[PDB]
C-alpha cells in the first residue's frame, strides 16, 4: 500500500 | 491528522505507526493495514454507523478535500510495496481518483462520521481501509  | 482519534483510541495505518503506537498497542491487523493504540486524552472523532458509499476525504498530495464514491469493502489483491509483500488486503474500499505516495492517512468522512482511511492507491484508484465494523471504538 501507500504512506510515502 | 494522519489519524482517527475516537474515545481513548488512536487509529492509524499500520505502516505509518510510530514506536509510541506499538508501545501502546490495543489492536492491529496486517491484512487491513490498521493499527489502534491507546491515548490519555479524549478524541474528537466518531466512527460512522452506516453503509454510506459516498463521502469526502482529504488528499495529502493535493492538499484538498475531494468528494468521492467508493465500493463496498472487499478482498483486494495488492501489489508488493516497500511496506508489504504482494497480498490480499481485506475491507478495502476502492474509488476513482487522484492518488500518490504519501496520501495514506487521509480520513474519509460521510455525514455520519469517520468511514475509513486512505491505505493504498494506484492505477487511477484510491483504496480506503474501512473502519465502520470497529464498533468497540465507540
Ligand atoms: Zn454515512
Amino acid at each position: 500500500f501507500r504512506g510515502k | 491528522s494522519g489519524a482517527i482519534y475516537v474515545g481513548n483510541f488512536r487509529v492509524v495505518n499500520r505502516h505509518l505507526a510510530t514506536h509510541n503506537d506499538w508501545a501502546n498497542l490495543v489492536w492491529e491487523d496486517s491484512s487491513r493495514d490498521l493499527l489502534v493504540s491507546s491515548t490519555t486524552a479524549q478524541g474528537c472523532d466518531t466512527i460512522a454507523r452506516c453503509n454510506c458509499q459516498t463521502g469526502v476525504y482529504y488528499c495529502n498530495s493535493r492538499r484538498k478535500h475531494y468528494p468521492v464514491s467508493f465500493s463496498k469493502p472487499s478482498l483486494i489483491y495488492v501489489e508488493a510495496s516497500e511496506y508489504y509483500p504482494a497480498r490480499y488486503q481485506s475491507h478495502l474500499m476502492l474509488a476513482q481518483g487522484h492518488s500518490e505516495p504519501g496520501d495514506a492517512g487521509g480520513i474519509l468522512r460521510c455525514q455520519h462520521g469517520v468511514v475509513g482511511i486512505v491505505s493504498t492507491g494506484g492505477n487511477g484508484l484510491v483504496g480506503f481501509a474501512d473502519v465502520r465494523d470497529l464498533l468497540w471504538l465507540d
